[PDB]
């Protein structure tokens, strides 16, 4: 969700 | 730069405001703390699945037994956690609303007061204060700076404290859950901050460089499009296009270089982020294997600290917001705190009754606030008796008006005193003083509202009866009554523009309603038509007789009846007395008496860059691979924690976490290749078409004829701007944005495929939630702009009445009724105020709704992820994967909404750029058609020509003009005035085709002739020749294009033009640069060069257009010598304004109203007695007179 | 609301 993928 | 104390800025906030700010910042800090607590629980969830994940896989013996304890643990735990999340949601909802609403309320409430107080302060200023300041800047300062202050004290503070709270809270939780990972996550922070710095330093430097490249081409473009007629005449279009093309050729190279570097930088930054991010997590795992940290704790501290870390970067902008606001508030408050000497909003001083109006000026020295530079009034003495009327007269300096200026106490005198009746003027109240004095000014002004209201600006309390009597006593009743709407008719700058005398009469009526004891008339009769002057003079005389009066004007018709006349010299009063006395005095008065006796949305734009089939497929394939690479970052992170949660026996774990953490980076490095690619392919593709477009735009701009360049709609600047912008804009739409969109749809696509195939209905659920919060995010921004636009429209009205008030201010102070504009301004503001109250109500709801929806969504996530899904054989590791994948698909989709306006702007900009190309002229220089005659000898036939300029089809320049000139003889052209003389030269160049009639040269009609070949045979020389920046030899070689001119040839031409004195004298000689870049020359040299390029072409027709126009002394002589030597071997048409130099001409032709009036040799026109004789006599009388 | 800031 930050900036990779979570 | 100057700032304001934090406390003084808020001085208008009290009671409820401070309360709102307190509860607001409180709720903000709560809202802030809310998020990192969310990540705290998230570690507790992992621990729950971790405890069961280990034990579930640790059995490998019993099955059913694991269906009891595990499911119960998950039951209670997941229910607890879900309950908590649901708990957080309501909290963030409430506190969000409280925060934004309260802060916006406070902001509005304050800014209202700021505006009112500020305008009041503006109005309260003395005139001396205005004299030194720009009103426009002041009004714009009002409207803009108050808005800055608004932005400063607004919800931005709440956001700031909230961010600081997430920062502290995040680092608090981070530290308390453990020190090591936090310090390790702090260890990377300098490395990240540096990578962002390299990101910044490159932009500031290269953005300037990018502007510099087009400034070199733009120079060519500008000088060319400035020289358009010259380049058209000499037909050097291909050359200019070539130069511009070369400059573009350089520009694109610089562009692709910048693209390469930028892409490399971005890629490297992304790599560092990937590397550090993965590294910290690897260390995390290394700490979990040691059983030093729980697997969930790692996540908690990790995310909490990174949150806390970014919070700073997210916080910083709100500092600058509050910072700017103080700076803006400084100059604003400066005027509000400023207390003047004069006031006039004050209630103080005496208000005398039964004023007889005995006025005296005693020893008054004064200067306006130009101060020591000039002192206009040196001493003074004047009296005017009660009921009398004094008239002031003077030659210049307008010291006359100064007395009227001082009598209103607009300024206090330097030394001396103005005394109304017995009392000093300064002892009596200002407002009352202004009210007992009526004023009529040279230029009258009418505020925009009904006539009655303008008459009502004399006194607020009045009835239409008094208005009627007032205008009737001013004899303005008739003229206005004849007008429609009666008293309700409109006046102002906009609409119903009336005669000056009428406006003056209305002004006198307005002044007459004032029923003043004192009357001041300054040049009210002056600057007006003589007929209405008497009409208004009647009023002016009727306005007196109840009053004492001081009158000033240039009209000595109105002075005679004055009781006393007063002359001034150098600020010194000299002559005073009745008319006969002053005429007997034979002084200044007598002296003056004797003296005066379109959208375009197409793939057509893309069809142009279809020139490159490759460079796109590469970027898209690469960006789709990147789009397929993006969710892979999630799949690992899922299985990293997934396998670690699903681990079971520990022995195999530490070996796997090393295989993922490796791979975790492997997708990183490969991201460098793909990111750099799709940026580079799209970049290089961007710079090339920018060359193609601008090359195609510029080219077609040289196709258009003079008709299009004369248009007021198209000017050099506007053309260069239109040239730069559109080409700059289309690049953005075909550029990175598209690649990112494809990357994001590919991202969400691969993500949703994986998510959908893994989670059954786990993903289908999210896909119900996510598009809603995204769309809920977009609709919020739509309401924000809607309320923004509507608010701009309402304050636009209040700022309009402000501009009206402070622009005409020197008048309103004279009429007082500033309180009127105060009240009107307030009433105008009242509507935006109630609007700002609703704004806070809305801003809070839309914000909290979008926050709550994201927290509630996060609840449904793990709730469905747990329970129904986890009670089934479906697993946690997949849940964690799906959330990641989907939510990132969403955050990637957000960039679709963010990038929306670029295509629109680029569409509007791509609209013009196709139209400008597809536009065709009447006369195109490019056509290869036309005769190209073989015969050298030129004649010229003008027959019955009628011409009106396309720009001004009102007054015709040429009507039925008819000329003829044989070869090798000069045609002199004389005219009363106008472009008629030049229009011949313009038409022979065929800049225009005439409305009716026709023109021939060899007997062929030029209309059917080849334009280029036609223009190639002409020797045009203008008034002020423009020379492009380049070697003078290149300026001379410009005379002949399609072929390179020899040195000895431009030498011969330079010899024929007598410029050789200069060229051999210069250090660089023929290589010297001219055009103001490298050298400066006077008009003579420039003209001689123009002659050189004219006759290097070896034309059969020389055209000299007022060549000697700007010139002097011997320069005219030598240039005329050159021009004279230039002709006599060729056909020629000379319109020059020196008729002494036309005395030798084969044919002289007098133009009249477009028709040839007189024509013949000099001695024939001289034998005749008529226009030409007068033309010669008048200017010939000058040379004889100069002796 | 994951890990950047939303």
């Amino acid at each position: 969700x930050f900036x990779f993928x979570f | 730069k100057p700032a304001v104390s934090v406390l003084t800025m808020f001085r208008y906030a009290g009671w409820l405001d401070r309360l709102y700010m307190l509860v607001g910042t409180l709720a903000a800090i709560i809202h802030g703390v809310a998020l990192p607590l969310m990540m705290l629980i998230f570690g507790d969830m992992t621990d729950s699945f971790a405890s069961v994940g280990q034990v579930s896989k640790q059995s490998t013996q019993m099955s059913e037994a694991d269906k009891r304890a595990m499911f119960a643990k998950l039951e209670e735990e997941m229910t607890t956690y879900a309950y908590y999340y649901t708990g957080i949601g309501a909290g963030v909802l409430i506190v969000a609303y409280i925060q934004v609403s309260f802060w916006c309320l406070a902001a509005g409430r304050q800014i209202h007061k700021i505006r009112q107080k500020f305008f009041h302060a503006i109005m309260n200023q003395e005139i001396g204060w205005f004299d030194v300041h720009d009103v426009g800047e002041l009004n714009t300062r009002l409207t803009d700076d108050v808005s800055k202050i608004n932005e400063g004290i607004g919800d931005k503070i709440g956001m700031f404290f909230q961010a600081m709270a997430t920062f502290f809270g995040g680092f608090i939780i981070g530290f308390t859950r453990g020190w090591k990972l936090t310090l390790v996550i702090l260890a990377i922070s300098p490395v990240l901050g540096l990578s962002a710095g390299i990101w910044a330093k490159i932009l500031s430097s290269f953005t300037d460089k990018e502007l510099h490249a087009y400034a070199k081409a733009g120079a060519v473009a500008e000088e060319v499009l400035a020289a358009i007629r010259t380049v058209i005449a000499f037909g050097g279009q291909k050359k200019e296009l070539e130069r511009y093309n070369n400059n573009l050729e350089e520009a694109k190279r610089l562009g692709i270089k910048k693209a390469i570097t930028a892409n490399i930088s971005m890629g490297a930054a992304f790599l560092l982020i990937y590397a550090s991010y993965a590294l910290a997590f690897w260390y995390g795992t290394s700490l979990v294997i040691s059983k030093e940290y729980s697997i969930g704790q790692v996540l908690t501290v990790f995310f909490s600290v990174l949150i806390g870390a970014f919070s700073v970067g997210q916080a910083s902008p709100n500092i600058e917001a509050f910072a700017n606001a103080r700076g803006a508030a400084y100059e604003v408050f400066k005027i509000i705190d400023n207390k003047p000497s004069i006031d006039s909003f004050s209630k103080s001083g005496h208000k005398p009754d039964n004023i007889q109006g005995n006025l005296e000026f005693k020893n008054i020295h004064f200067s306006y606030p130009s101060r020591k530079e000039v002192q206009i009034l040196k001493g003074l003495n004047l009296k005017v008796k009660s009921g009398q009327t004094v008239a002031l007269v003077g030659n210049s300096g307008c010291g006359k008006s100064t007395t009227v200026q001082l009598m209103q106490r607009l300024y206090d005198p330097l030394d001396g005193m103005v005394s109304i009746d017995g009392q000093d003027i300064r002892t009596i109240n200002v407002r009352y003083l202004r009210e007992i004095i009526g004023v009529v000014s040279q230029e009258p002004v009418l505020f925009a509202t009904t006539i009655a209201e303008n008459i009502r600006y004399g006194r607020e309390d009045v009835t239409m009866d008094e208005i009627e009597k007032a205008v009737k006593e001013a004899n303005a009743y008739d003229f206005i009554m004849k007008l429609p709407h009666q008293f309700d008719t409109l006046v102002g700058e906009r609409g119903a523009q009336l005669s000056g005398g009428q406006k003056q009469r209305i002004a006198i009526a307005r002044a007459l309603v004032r029923n003043p004891k004192i009357l001041l008339l300054d040049e009210a009769t002056s600057a007006l038509d003589t007929e209405s002057e008497a009409v208004v003079q009647a009023a002016l005389d009727k306005a007196r007789e109840g009053r004492t009066t001081i009158v000033i004007a240039h009209r000595l018709s109105t002075v005679r009846n004055a009781d006393v006349i007063a002359g001034f010299d150098g600020g010194v009063i000299v002559e005073q007395g009745n008319h006969d006395e002053l005429m007997r005095e034979k002084g200044i008065y007598f002296k003056l008496v004797m003296t005066q006796t379109p959208p375009a949305s197409f793939w057509r734009i893309l069809k142009l860059n279809s020139t490159e089939w490759p460079y796109f497929v590469v970027g898209i394939f690469c960006a789709i691979i990147n789009g397929g690479l993006q969710p892979a970052f999630s799949v690992i992170f899922s299985k990293v924690v997934g396998v670690f949660t699903n681990g079971g026996p520990p022995e195999t774990q530490r070996q796997n976490s090393n295989l993922f953490s490796l791979l975790f980076l492997i997708l990183g490095i490969i991201s460098f290749i793909t990111f750099f690619l799709q940026g580079f392919t799209f970049g290089k593709a961007g710079e090339i078409l920018t060359k193609r477009l601008r090359y195609m735009v510029f080219k077609s701009m040289l196709r258009q004829d003079v008709s299009w360049f004369d248009d007021p709609k198209n000017t050099t600047g506007a053309l260069t701007t239109r040239l730069a912008n559109d080409a700059a804009q289309v690049k953005g739409a075909t550029g990175s944005r598209l690649a990112v969109i494809f990357q994001n749809i590919a991202n969400l696509g691969t993500g949703i495929i994986i998510s959908l195939i893994y989670g059954w209905q786990l993903t289908l659920l999210l896909l119900a939630i996510v598009p809603i919060i995204a769309i809920a995010g977009v609709v919020e921004m739509k309401m924000l702009s809607g309320q923004a636009l509507k608010d701009k429209k309402e304050l636009e009205g209040s700022g309009k009445i402000a501009t009206e008030a402070i622009e005409n201010f020197r008048t309103v102070v004279s009429l007082t009724r500033e309180q009127k504009f105060e009240t009107m301004y307030a009433q105008s503001l009242q509507i935006p105020y109630r609007n700002a109250m609703k704004k806070a109500h809305v801003f809070g709801i839309t914000f909290s709704f979008t926050q709550a929806m994201m927290y509630f969504s996060y609840a449904a996530c793990f709730r469905f992820g747990a329970y129904l899904v986890t009670q089934q054989l479906m697993t946690f590791e997949n849940v964690l994967l799906v959330f990641s994948a989907i939510v990132f698909g969403a955050m990637a989709v957000g960039q679709v909404s963010s990038f929306a306006p670029d295509y629109a702007k680029a569409t509007v900009s791509a609209s013009h750029i196709i139209r400008i190309i597809e536009k065709t002229p009447e006369i195109d220089s490019y056509s290869t058609q036309g005769l190209k005659p073989n015969m050298l000898e030129g004649n010229v036939q003008f027959s019955g020509v009628v011409f009106n300029y396309p720009t001004r089809p009102s007054i015709p320049v040429l009507q039925g003009l008819s000329l003829e000139v044989k070869k090798g003889q000069t045609l002199a052209l004389v005219g009363s005035s106008g472009c008629g003389k030049s229009t011949v030269v313009q038409l022979l160049e065929r800049f225009y085709d005439p409305m009716a009639g026709s023109v021939f040269l060899d007997g062929k009609e030029i209309k059917q002739l080849n334009v280029q070949w036609l223009r190639a045979q002409l020797g045009i020389v203008s008034q002020e020749p423009i020379l492009f920046d380049c070697s003078i030899a290149e300026n001379i070689a410009y005379g002949d294009n399609s072929r390179v001119v020899s040195y000895e040839e431009i030498v011969r031409a330079a010899k024929e033009a007598n410029i050789h004195q200069f060229i051999d004298s210069l250090p660089d000689k023929y290589n010297t640069r001219v055009g103001d870049k490298g050298t400066q020359l006077s008009g003579g040299q420039k003209q001689r060069i123009a002659i050189a390029r004219a006759l290097v072409r070896q034309p059969h027709i020389l055209l000299l257009d007022e060549a000697t126009s700007a010139l002097d002394t011997e320069s005219e002589k030598v240039v005329q010598e050159a021009l004279d030597k230039a002709r006599e071997g060729r056909t020629c048409i000379v319109i020059a304004h020196r008729l002494s130099t036309i005395q030798n001409a084969d044919l002289i032709v007098v133009i009249q109203n477009g028709k040839v009036k007189e024509h013949g040799t000099h001695q024939q026109l001289l034998a005749q007695k008529g226009i030409y004789f007068s033309m010669v006599s008048v200017q010939a009388g000058a040379k004889r007179s100069l002796e």
